[PDB]
């Protein structure tokens, strides 16, 4: 009833419009036989629904994802995406989109040696694609409480504000630890979010209809 | 003052224009202004570092020391390895002072 | 509320020719469309208390929780670690060259608008 | 002594023409939900087609498409109340979408009602006041009945007919039963004959029955040559089926 | 009734008065693309207001 | 260390509940604001051409 104005051109409307566009890109439509007129326009528009929403499911993972990462680089905040649940648990349920979409076009039927190592190949991407992110948001945060400790030791049994540069080549390496764990935090929302375009564009292919009937010359 | 207004203005002027680039001299002995905030970074954290050891002083670490002792304690409950003989030293320490 | 251009057209048509150049100011200035001017500002709104005091509880009592952690004073320091790069951020990031190039990610603000080029339009 | 009582109770208190007393403060919704629980009831919709004159023509678009529809499930014919729909259509072009004009038209297509004002309104709502493929979001069994409520009363339209004959496709056609798919295909080549308009969607519709034609008599296949010889002079081409390979 | 009629085209749009009247049948063509580009980009910039 | 949580279902609930908001106010706050503007741009830049050429040829004052 009473939904908010919103200004034309501004800042999160412009950036959430290219973030879409990015990820709507990776998976692009077919290019048809027939030149696109009113004849094949509902070909077309049957084709643009049978084909998944992976653009909205793609930028739906890239913002949850960074902004998960993004809060284990703010002040008294920890990464919900390090968390072993959480994380794992969006990788296995993208696996499970893309497992869901590609049996939903058979038959919701599940399908000599050389196949059941493909299978467990293809389910192992459920756990990699989940324990990627989880242990990328892991490490660099365990490395960054191991190393401040080691960090904290020497202004502790020397004095403060005394024997400086000791400390001061740690801190650096500290600073640029945590500039790597930005890096990284914006680099596996991103890895994530191609790799679930990949895995769920592998069964976003259905026939093009098209026409069945022309009149020709 | 209104709440939101005079500290506003006054976060601006200390945001913008309030620099200790240049009101605190400091041209002549740094090279550029980049080179200038890659160091008030390392020096915030310094800063940081001291002043969360200094605020609270007399601790056992939680973190690893490298078997060094920060002060005349040097077999104190302060510079003990195991946990539970620096919580009683530090029960009967604590009595005295 | 009817549509500008019929009240310019009427509001043409029934002035008399002497006083037509005199009050085309007026007219002009009836069908500007309203930019209603900065209001008494009342600032700090419920929301956005909200979103204050709960910011402030939420750092009160994740700084209360890593304070008793065991590894409690490198949470303390990780805190300042974190700090040190927002200010950071805020200090090197040209935010004049982000704002114009979030402008360009939009197609909708990359370039200016196309229709209507005045030569289809006229009535003469 | 329970018995009694239920029994008393099981008619005079719930009662099949009860409810109507309760249903005709908001008419539309109840109406509709009525009917499509099967209470058709013309001697409740006689009361229903009254109870919702003094208030018709300030209602939504939902309302009337509720409103219309429900009347066309119960095969009830008020026009008093159909003009003031009419002018609530007319009224309010601009707002209808083409899911809620087409079940209007059927409706209408059923009890043969009908203006100059509200073909133009209708046919310049579905044309120019909504998406130019929602005609394809619809499905051919709404938008035959269009064109025959187009044919029926002579209204020649080439903008809404070259707007209708977006939705007529393979797609479109392949969602319907063949008795169905046979209907539809019967009257879009009918309705397109009479107004002598042959767009480059009419080979969906001809080889809807081209490449199935045990469905057809003689005379209805002799009905879709017609059809096809015409509109292979106006499309300046030859007819082919499409084979995949 | 002229000074009416260019009134409300003023009043309107107020670019109209950038192309002279003389040399206003000069830019036409039989496509829209044919017209003339002499005052095509004036009058798309001073149709965008004073800044 | 917290590697395995207390309870990893309401840890996978988590991420459902808040993919699953985000992929709703995206769907329904966000993408109708995305595409009002960038499609009242996009039509505009793209009919430019055979809307000035059927305004042309519509109005009779040349
Ligand atoms: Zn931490």
């Amino acid at each position: 009833s009473s939904v908010r104005d919103v200004k034309t051109g501004s800042l999160p409307t412009n950036f959430l419009t290219g973030v879409y566009r990015f990820w709507r890109s990776q998976n692009p439509a077919e290019k048809p036989h027939d030149p696109v007129n009113d004849r094949l326009l509902p070909a077309v528009v049957d084709a643009s629904d049978k084909r998944a929403s992976i653009g909205t499911w793609a930028t739906t993972f890239f913002c949850t994802i960074i902004s998960c990462n993004l809060l284990g680089l703010m002040p008294f905040n920890e990464a919900p995406t390090s968390g072993l649940g959480f994380a794992t648990g969006l990788g296995v349920s993208v696996w499970a989109t893309a497992t869901i979409l590609g049996l939903s076009k058979t038959g919701f039927k599940f399908p000599f040696i050389f196949v059941p190592l493909e299978t467990i190949s293809y389910t192992f991407r459920a756990v990699s694609l989940g324990v990627r992110l989880w242990v990328n948001m892991l490490a660099g945060h365990t490395l960054l409480h191991i190393l401040t400790g080691m960090a904290l030791a020497l202004p502790f049994s020397l004095g403060f504000f005394s024997m400086v540069p000791a400390t001061f080549g740690v801190c650096c390496l500290l600073s640029a630890l945590v500039g790597l764990e930005y890096l990284v935090a914006v680099l596996q929302s991103g890895v994530f979010s191609i790799l679930s375009t990949v895995y769920v564009g592998e069964f976003n292919h259905d026939k093009f209809i098209g026409p069945a009937a022309k009149i020709v010359k | 003052m209104a709440v939101t207004s005079f500290l506003g203005k006054a976060f601006e002027k200390y945001f913008y224009d309030f620099s200790a680039y240049e009101q605190f001299g400091l041209n002549r002995f740094l090279s550029s202004k980049g080179q200038y905030v890659a160091l008030r970074h390392v020096g915030f954290v310094m800063v940081g570092v001291n002043v969360l050891l200094a605020a609270n002083f007399p601790f056992n670490p939680p973190f690893p020391t490298i078997g060094m002792c920060p002060a005349g304690w040097e077999g104190t409950w302060v510079c003990q390895a195991d946990k539970a003989k620096a919580l009683e030293m530090y029960k009967e320490w604590k009595k005295s002072n | 509320e009817g549509n500008s251009v019929a009240g310019i057209i009427k509001s043409v048509n029934e002035t008399s020719g002497a006083n037509l150049l005199s009050s085309l100011k007026t007219i002009k200035a009836q069908a500007a469309p309203i930019y209603p001017a900065a209001a008494s500002s009342t600032g700090y709104s419920t929301q956005a208390k909200i979103a204050l005091f709960g910011a402030l509880s939420w750092i009160l009592y994740r700084a209360d929780g890593q304070s008793k952690a065991h590894e409690w004073i490198v949470d303390l320091n990780l805190n300042v670690l974190q700090a040190a790069w927002l200010i950071s951020f805020s200090s090197l990031i040209p935010f004049r060259a982000v704002y114009f190039a979030f402008r360009g990610m939009a197609p909708a603000t990359a370039s200016t608008l196309n229709g209507l080029k005045t030569f289809s339009s006229i009535s003469l | 002594p329970s018995q009694n009582l239920v029994s008393t109770f099981a008619n005079k208190v719930i009662v099949e023409e009860n409810l109507v007393n309760v249903a005709e403060i908001d008419v539309p919704f109840w109406s509709y939900w009525l009917s499509s629980a099967g209470f058709t009831s013309k001697d409740a919709f006689v009361k229903f087609a009254e109870a919702v004159k003094p208030k018709v023509a300030a209602l939504s678009t939902s309302d009337i498409t509720n409103l219309t529809v429900a009347f066309k499930r119960a095969n009830y014919y008020d026009k008093d109340l159909f003009t003031g729909i009419e002018a609530n259509v007319s009224a309010n072009f601009t707002k209808f979408e083409t899911e809620q004009l087409l079940q209007i038209v059927a409706t209408f297509d059923a009890f043969n009602h009908s203006s100059v004002a509200f073909l133009d309104d209708v046919a310049d709502s579905i044309t120019y006041c909504n998406h130019y493929l929602a005609p394809v979001r619809a499905g051919a069994d709404e938008l035959a009945t269009l064109l025959t409520y187009y044919a029926k009363n002579g209204h020649e339209r080439a903008d809404l007919l070259a707007t209708v004959a977006r939705g007529f496709s393979e797609v479109s056609l392949g969602k319907l039963s063949a008795a169905q798919r046979k209907d539809t295909v019967l009257s879009a080549l009918k309705a397109f004959q009479t107004f002598g308009f042959y767009p480059e969607s009419i080979e969906a519709v001809i080889g809807a029955a081209l490449v199935s034609p045990a469905e057809y008599s003689a005379e209805e296949l002799k009905e879709v040559e017609a059809v096809k010889v015409a509109a292979e002079n106006a499309l300046g081409g030859e007819f082919v089926l499409i084979q995949e390979g | 009734r002229l000074l009416k009629l260019w009134a409300k085209r003023l009043l309107v749009s107020p670019e109209l008065a950038i192309v002279p009247l003389n040399e206003f049948d000069a830019q036409l063509a039989s496509k829209f693309e044919g017209i003339s580009p002499k005052y095509q980009e004036l009058l798309s910039a001073v149709a965008q207001g004073n800044k | 260390m917290k590697l395995l949580p207390e309870s990893l279902q309401q840890e996978a609930a988590t991420a459902a509940v808040v993919a699953s908001w985000v992929l709703w106010h995206l769907d329904t706050q966000l993408l109708p604001t995305i595409m009002r503007e960038h499609k009242l741009h996009a039509c505009w830049a793209a009919a430019a051409k055979r809307y000035n050429e059927k305004l042309f040829k519509l109005n009779p004052s040349y």
